[PDB]
């Protein structure tokens, strides 16, 4: 949720969007985290999905 | 104008005779034209940015008196340009910087503002952006928006005829369909009441909208009906006769006034009595007190004493009713005028059946019917009735829809208010009505004036919109609680919101397609598209002449579905389809041309784009062949209004390339417009032999060409650049200037083919404005060459031409003529799994030095190294840790002491039987991985790369600006030699005396400098772009793009055909000694088979060859006079011989080309053949062939005596040869080729698939098993459903019987059906397997 809530501001703060790791400093922990916490907290994709 | 530089070098000779008044204008006009406004900046409303920005604007707060307004807006840069954003793979896009202007007025107003803060340009998204040639780039791939057709905005009025009920009687509806906003459906019923329903919901009594309206029924029956007035005067019922009501009824009774009986009881009132009257001037009549039994009570009536009501509006008065609002001292009595035929008596009928009375309960009965189920509130429904047609936000007709609304209802003003008014409404059920009573026609949907053309501009806008709105909830909620002066237009407007509207269309839409590029005529044939159900809609209209191209549609599931734009269509002022006329003014016919739209062109009457006329342009003719209303008919001499532009405008760029297409049946011209998109390009642009004259045109107007930007002689020619310098006149004063085109090189097209261009003009040549410098692919010396005409026969060949098949000889394959090349993108990924990162090293398990010999140290395939098949281009391992093995493996690897790695091997290996050369290697890299040693090598070369070419503009720039001054300086002040003596550079110095020329040196010397920072700035942002770490996606750490062009050439089973819809696939490729040949020893290229010929009815192909055949002969006739090397004299004379031919052409000719360097250098050029031009209807003719044939020296039969190679001996019967245009389409056969013996499987169920692109088995069908029950075959079909496919034990256990050399098979249970079981299972459901 505080990655979201800082990439709300900064989406147009920054006009682009904020890099992967710029959210990292703005975050206590060792900001190499964002890539691992970012990937197991997306959820699944329906195996139903018509392509 | 009478002949360019490049058409010194090739002239088309053209038969045909009418003159063109119209060449053909922009063949990319519509896709350019749209998309240009939408993106412009216009002061108003019209459409545009701007346009979608005032509709929602200015976006107030709720009741808090804080308004949010807009003030301009603007595009930034693009972030890349049009090339750089297809390599990385993002969109070419450009910023939308938007001033807004906030303002709070104070609370309890008189409205003025405590504070307004303007927010400078605030972004929000990035909108893509039209390519110069109209493309977009979604995600580095360009996609084409097809233009789409459908129903216009406004009112329309259908039948519904027939199949309702199936007692006739028709029925009459109106629809009013806005451009946003809720539909309003009117219809008719079989008792002929009118009932209405909003949107498809359920049916209800038309007058119960009216109510909404706030309309009571007194008001009801005065509208919809006439007045019959009843007079009591002195006793028992008069009445006032208006002399026309007589009409279609007969005499109820004595009608009689003023002592003379003008009709008796029985006698129907015809013409003569009603004239009677008229003149007579009859006003009152006596009537009986038993007539107004059936006629129904306009208004109330009320006793005046006991004030009670006597009889309601719209009640059908009795003789009793009659007495008791007698004596209440009523004089007058107002009832409907009511006939069954003329005036029908449906509102009266249909005010019987609404069950609502007043304003709220027909509001209350409406809101229950949109949101039923729940109860009604009368603010709800007034809120829901007032925003449904009244409100300007939730509906819009816009201009169109108001225009065409008013336009259907004969109002005088074309433009309106976007909303609906009572005024409206009412008027619409008359319009109805008025159809119901037998004056007026219904519409029909399929007329072009009721369709409407959108593309790309208007989409896009509509998306914007969608985007506004879902911002502006936002804003006012934000405004609603906002703190005065903290917060500014900000932290309120998103850009996430508005961006994906346009983002979500251009990605994945309908509309929304890859560009189909394979060949120019395909891109160009594909960006003039269109888009719309029974065989009404899909069937070819009379409004299709001249707007969609009645041939040029697919053949399959849509037909008429999609069609084409015709040639010369355009875009209607109001968005309809006009096409090009003539304004024939008494009896001459005016070359002023004249755009009609589908309903303007209807009542003039239009001559034929074939008519004779001369001199001044009368109609030679005392009657002509003309359409007038719908209908096509002989016209006399002086009536027609107006005449066809061109013999062409009917047909589409596709057919219009069809030489002798008036020649060929409908079906065939479709196949073969509908297959010339598919022809790949070849290794040598050819030349069509045969054409129209159209090809230029496609050439050109598509921009796989290089076109001249300015006239003037060229400076340099390389295959990499071309450098003009321009002529001072066309030259602007300042930087003087040479104009430098970059050429695109190899690069892979969308389809896979490749796409290169080259130079078609020499050293030191003119070259005039509007002329092709390089060709692009499959286009020849300006022309469209999209394949290679060749010399055919027309003879069965031991049936290997048997059905369409081709029979080519070995020739055609050794010329490398019809060669085609491939570039094909494949890529290697190195993701991150749990187990660890991919690692790109070079270091592969179980590899010998003969497999990484081809790789570099970094592990990736050198540039320019040749791979075929299992080669592999990039080196890959991925971590697998503890593999677990097993006893014997254990002791393989102990008796052969190999360590097994903690890697896996996943490198890129090129696919089987692929074969071709490694021409690029790409590499992305997450930012923050280090790049690898080749990866750096790349940056530097691309660094290095960089510098040379952007050093290359500034050094010829430089160059062509000192060469002006060199020049500007001799004038006033000329010393020759001493000039170019001291350094270039220290030129600024040198003044000039007083004149322009001073400020001329003033000029050169600001745009120098600019060039000399311009330069400095394109170099650091272009080595930024380079170094920068690309984005990639979540997990990938690196990319390599690897890319191979493969060149195959032609082989059994590759789809080829003509223009005229023939196909066929090459069946065998025979040596040039079985070919049969002539008397004069030359072999033939292809022979087809004649069978084809009669049954498919084309028979330009044969004209096609004929003329080519002729064609080729003036060709060969040169090619003789040129190695006799006999004068420019004897050349000349044979080749103005040839563009005359006899009579009456419009091609005009020669002796003003010089006689020396330019005639000589044209007839190099026509050895090879002479180009003819067939215009499509107004193409040449058996006689013209034939006498071209006589100067060819060939037979006017256009047969000859052909010898088989193998006995040498005739043939009996002459066969005809001759050279006919044929395309290679893109459906080779190492493509479609498939076979798999056993692959991967589908794991939720156990099924073949391809992982590997080693494809999954054949889909085995339903159909196929009946063929197998048919037969007595039930071990085939056990074998095919079970262990074959679905058994995940049958199948390993067979294939171990294969190779034991036992043929068995232990069939199992197919998984599929095991899983049925269990689902069925997993319900409340037991089911068991019994017995045994
Ligand atoms: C986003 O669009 C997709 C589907 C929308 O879905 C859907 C429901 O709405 C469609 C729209 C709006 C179309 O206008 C359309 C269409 O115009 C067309 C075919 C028929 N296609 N063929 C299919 C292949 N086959 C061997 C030949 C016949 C279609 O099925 C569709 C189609 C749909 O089915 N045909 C033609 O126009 C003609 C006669 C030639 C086509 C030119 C080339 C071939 C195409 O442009 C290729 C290069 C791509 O553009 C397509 C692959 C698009 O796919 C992508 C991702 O780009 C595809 C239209």
């Amino acid at each position: 949720n505080k990655l979201n809530r800082i990439s709300r501001q900064m989406l147009q703060e920054m006009g682009r969007e904020p890099t992967p790791e710029e959210l990292a400093e703005r975050m206590l922990m060792p900001e190499d985290k964002i890539r691992k916490v970012l990937k197991i907290a997306k959820e699944p994709i329906s195996m139903e999905t018509p392509i | 104008m009478v002949y360019s530089y490049t058409e010194k070098k090739r002239i088309r000779k053209d038969f045909g005779k009418r003159p063109q008044v119209l060449d053909v204008p922009y063949l990319l006009s519509i896709q350019l034209d749209s998309f240009q406004k939408f993106i412009e900046q216009d002061p108003e409303g019209q459409y545009g940015l701007e346009a979608a920005f005032r509709s929602v604007f200015p976006i107030q707060s709720y009741s808090g008196n804080s308004e949010l307004q807009y003030v301009s807006y603007r595009l930034g840069e693009p972030v890349f340009d049009v090339q750089e954003c297809q390599i990385r793979g993002v969109t070419y896009s450009a910023p939308l910087r938007v001033k807004l202007r906030l303002v709070i007025y104070e609370r309890e107003a008189p409205e003025g503002t405590v504070k307004d803060i303007k927010e400078q340009e605030v972004y929000m998204g990035e909108i893509p952006l039209m390519t110069d040639n109209g493309t977009f780039v979604i995600n580095g791939t360009e996609r084409v928006i097809v233009s789409q057709l459908h129903r216009s905005p406004g009112v329309f009025f259908d039948s519904d005829k027939g199949k309702t009920h199936s007692s006739g009687k028709v029925l009459y509806n109106a629809r009013i369909i806005p451009y946003r906003g809720s539909w309003l459906d009117f219809e008719f019923d079989p008792k002929d009441n009118l009932f209405v329903r909003i949107d498809r919901r359920r049916k209800l009594p038309a007058t119960i909208i009216l109510r909404a309206l706030n309309y009571t029924t007194e008001q009801i029956l005065d509208l919809f009906f006439e007045k019959v007035i009843f007079e009591i005067r002195d006793n028992k019922l008069q009445m006032e006769l208006v002399p026309e009501r007589l009409r279609g009824e007969t005499a109820s009774f004595d009608i009689e006034a003023n002592g003379k009986v003008y009709v008796e009881k029985g006698r129907r009132i015809t013409a003569r009595h009603i004239r009677q009257l008229e003149k007579d001037d009859v006003k009152l009549i006596e009537v009986p007190v038993e007539y107004i039994a059936g006629k129904v009570v306009a208004k109330d009536y009320i006793d005046e004493s006991t004030g009670e009501l006597i009889c309601a509006a719209n009640m059908e008065l009795s003789l009793d009713l009659l007495a008791k609002l007698s004596q209440s001292g009523h004089k007058r009595i107002e009832t409907l005028f009511t006939n069954d035929l003329d005036h029908g008596p449906y509102i009266s009928e249909t005010l019987r059946v609404d069950p609502t009375n007043d304003r709220l309960s027909a509001l209350v009965e409406i809101y229950r019917m949109m949101r039923p189920g729940e109860p009604p509130t009368r603010e709800a429904a007034e809120s829901l009735f007032e925003n449904l047609f009244f409100s300007e936000d939730r509906y819009d007709l816009s201009a169109v829809g108001r225009m065409k609304f008013n336009r259907s209802l004969l109002r005088e003003e074309i433009e309106g208010s976007g909303i609906l008014s009572k005024d409206d409404i009412i008027d619409v059920m008359k319009k109805l009505i008025d159809i119901r009573n037998g004056k007026g026609e219904v519409d029909d949907i399929d007329h072009l004036g009721n369709r409407r053309i959108r593309s790309v501009g208007e989409m896009a806008e509509n998306q914007f919109r969608v985007g506004l709105v879902r911002v502006e909830r936002a804003v006012k909620e934000r405004l609603s609680l906002g703190d005065l002066d903290t917060l500014m237009p900000q932290d309120m407007i998103n850009a996430k919101p508005i961006s994906a509207a346009v983002k979500e269309f251009f990605g994945s839409s309908q509309l929304s397609q890859f560009m189909d590029q394979n060949n120019p005529l395909s891109e160009i044939t594909h960006k003039r598209r269109i888009l719309a159900a029974g065989f009404e809609v899909r069937d070819v209209h009379p409004t299709h002449y001249g707007r969609v191209c009645p041939i040029e549609t697919p053949e399959g599931p849509n037909i008429g579905l999609i069609n084409s734009l015709s040639v010369y269509a355009q875009t209607n002022e109001y968005g309809f389809l006009e096409t090009p006329y003539r304004k024939v003014t008494d009896g001459v016919v005016t070359d002023e041309i004249h755009y009609l739209s589908a309903i303007e062109e209807g009542n003039y009457v239009i001559a034929q784009a074939n008519s004779n006329l001369d001199e001044e342009g009368h109609f030679v003719e005392d009657l002509v062949t003309c359409r007038s209303k719908g209908e096509s008919s002989l016209f006399s001499r002086d009536q027609v209004d107006y005449m066809d532009v061109s013999t062409q405008q009917v047909v589409s760029v596709g057919a219009s390339l069809i030489p002798f297409l008036e020649h060929d049946d409908a079906n065939r011209a479709l196949m073969g417009a509908n297959m010339q998109r598919q022809a790949v390009p070849t290794l040598r642009a050819d030349k069509p032999l045969v054409g129209t004259g159209m090809e230029r045109a496609v050439a050109v107007d598509s921009g796989v060409t290089a076109v001249a930007k300015r006239g003037g002689v060229v400076q340099y020619v390389d295959a990499s650049r071309i450098v003009i310098k321009v002529n001072e006149d066309e030259m602007y004063p300042g930087e003087a200037g040479i104009d430098i085109y970059n050429l695109t090189k190899y690069t892979r097209s969308n389809q896979n083919t490749c796409i290169n261009q080259m130079p078609c003009v020499s050293l030191g040549e003119p070259v005039e404005r509007g002329d092709v410098l390089a060709d692009g692919p499959s286009t020849d010396l300006g022309e469209l060459a999209l394949g290679q005409n060749m010399r055919v026969a027309f003879m069965p060949w031991n049936g290997y031409n048997f059905e369409d098949s081709i029979l080519v000889s070995e020739r055609v394959v050794q010329e490398d003529r019809f060669t085609t090349i491939h570039i094909q993108e494949l890529a290697c990924v190195s993701r991150d799994t749990k187990l660890g990162p991919e690692e790109i090293t070079a270091d592969i398990p179980n590899v010998g030095e003969a497999a990484l010999s081809k790789l570099d140290e970094s592990g990736i395939v050198y540039i320019g190294a040749e791979v075929t098949g299992g080669d592999i281009l990039v080196g890959k391992v991925t971590p697998k840790g503890e593999t677990q093995l097993t006893p014997e493996e254990k002791l393989l690897r102990a008796i052969f002491g190999e360590k097994a790695s903690d890697v896996k091997d996943s490198s890129l290996r090129v696919p089987n039987g692929v074969s071709g050369t490694v021409i690029d290697v790409q590499v992305f890299t997450r930012d923050g991985v280090e790049k690898d040693k080749r990866a750096l090598e790349i940056e530097e070369m691309q660094l290095k790369q960089a510098k040379k070419d952007l050093s290359e503009e500034l050094q010829i720039l430089e160059a062509g600006l000192f060469s002006r001054i060199r020049a500007v300086l001799v004038a006033g002040g000329v010393e020759a030699e001493k000039l170019d003596k001291l350094p270039r550079d220290r030129w600024l110095e040198l003044g000039l005396t007083d004149e322009e020329k001073q400020n001329q040196l003033e000029q050169l010397a600001e745009q120098y400098d600019e060039l000399k920072h311009e330069f400095e700035k394109k170099l650091e942002a272009k080595r930024r772009k380079i170094t920068q770490g690309d984005d990639l996606a979540p997990g990938v750490l690196k990319i390599v793009k690897v890319y191979l062009a493969v060149k195959r050439r032609i082989q059994p089973g590759d789809k080829m055909a003509g223009r005229h819809g023939n196909k066929g696939v090459i069946s065998k490729i025979n040596p040039i000694e079985d070919m049969p040949y002539d008397e004069n020893g030359t072999p033939v290229d292809i022979v087809l088979n004649p069978l084809g010929v009669p049954s498919r009815m084309n028979i330009g192909q044969i004209l096609e060859t004929h003329l080519g055949m002729a064609a080729k002969g003036i060709g060969d006739k040169i090619n003789a006079m040129l190695k006799q090397q006999q004068e420019v004299a004897k050349l000349r004379e044979f080749i103005q011989r040839a563009y005359d031919l006899g009579a009456d052409v419009r091609q005009k000719v020669d002796l003003s080309t010089f006689s020396d360097e330019e005639v000589m250098r044209l007839a190099e050029n026509l050895r090879k053949g002479m180009p003819i031009a067939t215009p499509v209807f107004d193409g040449a003719k058996e006689a013209e062939i034939k006498e071209l044939l006589k100067l060819g020296d060939l037979p006017t039969s256009g047969q000859i005596r052909l010898y088989d190679g193998r006995t040498g001996e005739q043939f009996e019967r002459p066969v005809t040869v001759g050279y006919m245009y044929m395309l290679k389409l893109n459906h080779l056969v190492d493509d479609k080729m498939h076979a798999r013996s056993t692959g991967s499987y589908s794991l939720v169920t156990q099924q073949p698939l391809g992982g590997k692109a080693q494809f999954g088995g054949q889909r085995f069908g339903e159909m196929e098993v009946w063929a197998l029950e048919a037969y007595g075959a039930a071990y085939t079909l056990q074998e095919m459903l079970t262990v074959k496919s679905d058994d995940v034990n049958g199948r390993t256990k067979m294939y171990k019987n294969i190779v034991d050399g036992n043929h068995q098979m232990e069939p199992g249970m197919p998984e599929s059906f095991n899983v049925l079981l269990k689902e069925i299972r997993s319900l409340g459901i037991n089911i068991e397997l019994e017995d045994e």
